[PDB]
């Protein structure tokens, strides 16, 4: 629920199943980039 | 005015990078003293913003840096993080409309490369 | 797993699965009572 | 000094009382005009006591008192709480060595029973 209460939740518990789990529960969402919307420099 | 970043460690890098590597669009290659900065826009829905990342053999330079909708703002300071040995991440508040850049600075590197594991998340 | 860390997780995303997480990472530990320790009024 | 106790709920009750009944110790039947005190010692190993608690078909009153190792302490005023709709919970740090008192009251019930569905844990 409490953006503030994920936050400071997945910085104690994290693991792979609590990412997996807040995932479902649509407290967080995984965004997908591509190609572009990313850049590189020398 | 703006919201310090949280920032933490897990140990458990084998079964990040293998929930990674099952798509090929998480995954980085970045070249010899090669910068890449990944572009992440904020969501009017969202609130705060998460991340995380992981390295193969060796670390890589990370900082993140805010952009306003040209202005901008220091979040995370570039450092050489060793991110192989742990999985690194972190938390951010949104400060507004605008848009995140998530600096991946191989910069100092003459000869290897790097494979990178990156996962981006947002709230509501 | 800090103690006050537990305390503040479950408040928010309490469940049948979070209980039983935390269950098994040695976190919170189930405690078992019986006819004594027990006491009935009037 | 005393710490102020949290206390909350969660909607899922049908799922609360199934994995509890699978035990019979969990599972108390309060007579008529009857109160029931548990009394959960409090562990040197211990810093907080959780509780969990609900009725099958109606209210029960239902508070929290701490005893020192004769002296006591309210921690939860006894109150009629509606556990049949919600499964209600709670939390509270230890403030010494000494025992907890769960009073199950149902002192205000001439006729019906109640089939209270409870459970403890602790911390480290
Ligand atoms: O660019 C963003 C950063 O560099 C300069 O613009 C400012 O002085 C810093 O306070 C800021 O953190
Ligand atoms: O930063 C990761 C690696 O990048 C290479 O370019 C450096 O020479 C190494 O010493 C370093 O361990």
């Amino acid at each position: 629920p409490a953006p503030p209460a994920i936050a400071d939740l997945l910085a104690s518990v994290d693991s792979e199943e609590v990412r997996d789990y807040c995932r479902t529960k649509g407290w967080i969402v995984q965004e997908k980039i591509t190609k572009e919307s990313l850049e590189r420099n020398v | 005015v703006i919201a310090a970043p949280s920032m933490w460690t897990r140990p458990q890098i084998k079964d990040f990078k293998e929930k990674i590597r099952q798509d090929a669009d998480s995954v980085i290659t970045v070249g010899r003293g090669e910068v890449v900065t990944v572009r992440v826009p904020t969501h009017e829905e969202g609130s705060y913003l998460f991340w995380e990342f992981a390295t193969d053999n060796y670390d890589i330079g990370f900082g993140v840096y805010f952009e306003w909708t040209p202005l901008l703002d220091e979040i995370v300071p570039v450092y050489r993080r060793d991110c192989h040995e742990e999985v690194y991440a972190g938390s951010h508040q949104y400060p507004g409309r605008g848009v995140y850049l998530l600096k991946f600075d191989n910069s100092y590197s003459l000869w290897r490369s790097k494979s990178v594991y990156y996962r981006v998340y947002y709230t509501r």
